[PDB]
């Protein structure tokens, strides 16, 4: 009998692909979800800034009552 | 290997290559270790009556 060690059956594949998913999406994309986030901030911000025109104003009517 | 299934999605999430398959962490096939003895086959000598030394 012989008791060395070859390939039992022999083995199965093994890969060498450069395998890159490539994940995310294409860069026109990026630039609406960035453009469009970003007009979303601006349009929050703008609604914001002037509400607190208004309390600004309000301050204002404050101090000058309060003055003689 | 040993984790709940979220982490285990945060790490296929964080590079999407199936990590949980092979992961460089064995645990089953290590080979088993005291394997049985072996019998060495001896190559083309030992064969009687024709091994001269004068030939080869």
């Amino acid at each position: 009998v012989k008791q060395d060690m070859p390939p039992v059956g022999g083995y199965g594949p093994i890969d060498y692909k450069r395998n890159l998913p490539r994940r995310g999406l294409s860069g026109y994309s990026m630039f609406a979800v960035g453009i469009g986030a970003l007009l979303f901030g601006y349009w929050s911000m703008m609604r914001w800034n002037r509400e607190r025109r208004r309390l600004q104003i309000e301050d204002f009517e404050a101090r000058i009552a309060l003055m003689p | 290997a040993s984790a709940t299934r979220l982490i285990q999605g945060l790490r296929n999430w964080a590079s999407g290559r199936d990590l949980q398959a092979k992961l460089q962490l064995r645990y089953q096939e290590i080979s088993k270790r005291t394997q049985p003895p072996p019998k060495l086959p001896v190559g083309p000598s030992h064969r009687l009556s024709n091994n001269y030394y004068c030939a080869r």
